[PDB]
């Protein structure tokens, strides 16, 4: 991006910072886990029974 | 064949009651037991009170 910025042949140049963007361990969070609001359910057929 | 026409059908004619009909079958009144008396009624009260959450 920059790092100093007086005129325009005078200016340096830093590299960005790096950002390694990727799951999480285990795949956490992909998942609602203990949300109460949104529950997977696990049932037979006759299905009344989360 | 018009020898059997059962005579108090053609006295009450287009006046037939109940017990000149055929009836579709069925068995009589037994009546409807106890809710309380269910296999899984007490005990979902019982178990659950205790500390436990049911489902199933």
């Amino acid at each position: 991006h920059f790092a100093d910025f007086v005129d325009d042949r005078r200016a340096t140049a830093a590299g960005n910072r790096p950002n390694y963007i990727g799951f999480r361990d285990n795949f956490i969070g992909m998942m609602y886990y203990n949300s109460g609001s949104n529950t997977g359910s696990f049932s037979s057929q006759t299905q009344q029974l989360n | 064949r018009e020898e059997t026409v059962r005579p108090d059908l053609a006295a009450s004619f287009n006046d037939w009651t109940y017990d000149q009909l055929t009836q579709p079958p069925g068995t009589a009144y037994l009546p409807a037991p106890d809710p309380l008396t269910g296999p899984t009624t007490i005990r979902d009260k019982v178990l659950s009170a205790e500390g436990e959450q049911l489902a199933g």
